[PDB]
């Protein structure tokens, strides 16, 4: 059952939860990047390139958290509108559907998500039984490609001064 | 008595189980490190770390941004 | 019926006893399979 | 495997049945 | 029966593990030239060509070490894509596959191969009821050319300033 209190809550918890996951995660990216780099100047190229991979998916994984933590203080300031209608407003259909979207897709991270889905499904039941395609881009189990991957390389050797070869 | 209850292939067995031991407790002790530096990386910003070597470097004469490059590059592609 | 509760009862603590001292007599014997061995019986450490 | 495991602590140095079923029905 | 944190748990296991055996054996092969020097300079040659053939084993072992690294960690970047599809991806097929083939060769010094290996036949059981050529020439159990043990030598010679006469 659809309880307010607790969405707003709950809002307010995932608001925090993704600050400081932000903070940390831009903190390990730069702890990373130096061992990619470490990685460039012993000379094993592959090895880098796969490390890439995972750094590209670490930062597409903050900038989905930042547009996540935009939709949620929408939801906050509009939290009046929540409680007060029973239809879903235009402007609040693409938050709504997203976080609702998102949800199983970040379970491990942020364990609020899963509550604050479960409260807008029980809100809008009467509609689900929209989504923000950059931010699905950003959500995507997908390789990044190779001359992203390559450039991504390249400003690593050039703020760490390592010599670096493209393909 | 001793070499027959503690033969030289009963040696060589606890000696291949001690290292092999300690193998596998170095690993344990590396990803306990990985995590005990993960949780407290808000402490330890890396360009402070950077900056601070480089300056007590130079003050002993040893001698030895990025971000929104790779944002930008992100967003082109 | 209170009877045959406590027989039930008995039973199963004579069962459990019984297999307290089969275990305990399972090391006795591992005991004396070592001092057969270290006296080289080994048909006495067979059985 | 009790008496090679307690010979082998005292240091002194002393399947079937699906190959032979395997066997029985070949013939 | 697959389970997918099994399989990342032990993935980040084999990293750590390869990558301590890849820093031992190299010092063990630091150590051991030294003494491969010593029967050099003591005159017997046969005995270091044997000694040679071992080290040529070990370093081999080590360049496996780092190819079977580069694949789990390729694994780990694309787990996403593990845990999404049900069909084995075409980048991935050349990785599961050379691992699948090595966990068996390396039984004895990484025993999480075994346990990666199980997961990943659990999870692709539907196509395995493809492996790196000079992957599996490393790990192939050969004997070295006589060339590479009388070139090998000469480099230790020269490294040590001890007199030896090839062929």
């Amino acid at each position: 059952g659809f309880k307010a209190e607790r969405l707003r809550v709950n809002l307010r918890l995932v608001i925090n939860r993704l600050k400081l996951l932000e903070k940390k995660k831009t903190e390990l990216a730069q702890k990373a990047r130096k061992e990619i780099a470490d990685y460039l100047a012993a000379g094993k190229d592959e090895r880098a390139r796969i490390r890439v991979e995972h750094i590209i998916r670490e930062d597409y994984l903050v900038e989905a958290m930042e547009i996540l933590e935009l939709y949620c203080d929408l939801l906050l300031a509009r939290f009046g509108l929540i409680q007060s209608m029973k239809e879903l407003d235009s402007g609040l259909a693409e938050s709504v559907s997203t976080l609702i979207w998102a949800a199983p897709r970040l379970q491990s991270e942020v364990a609020e998500l899963k509550i604050v889905a479960d409260q807008l499904c029980a809100k809008y039941s009467k509609e689900y039984g929209t989504v923000n395609d950059r931010l699905m881009h950003k959500l995507s189990v997908e390789a990044p490609p190779k001359i992203l991957v390559e450039r991504y390389l390249i400003e690593i050797a050039k703020n760490y001064n390592v010599p670096y070869e493209p393909d | 008595a001793t070499l027959k209850t503690m033969n030289l292939e009963k040696i060589s067995a606890l000696m291949d189980k001690f290292e092999h031991q300690f193998e596998t407790l170095d690993v344990q002790t590396q990803q306990m490190e990985d995590t005990m530096s993960s949780t407290t990386t808000l402490t330890t910003p890396q360009n402070q770390v950077d900056m601070l070597l480089q300056e007590m470097a130079d003050e002993a004469g040893l001698d030895l941004e990025l971000s929104q490059r790779l944002a930008r590059l992100r967003d082109q592609v | 019926m209170e009877k045959h509760l406590f027989n039930l009862k008995f039973a199963a603590k004579e069962l459990s006893r019984s297999a307290k001292k089969c275990d305990k007599e399972e090391k006795a014997e591992k005991a004396k399979i070592e001092k057969a061995i270290q006296k080289g019986n080994m048909e006495v450490a067979r059985i």
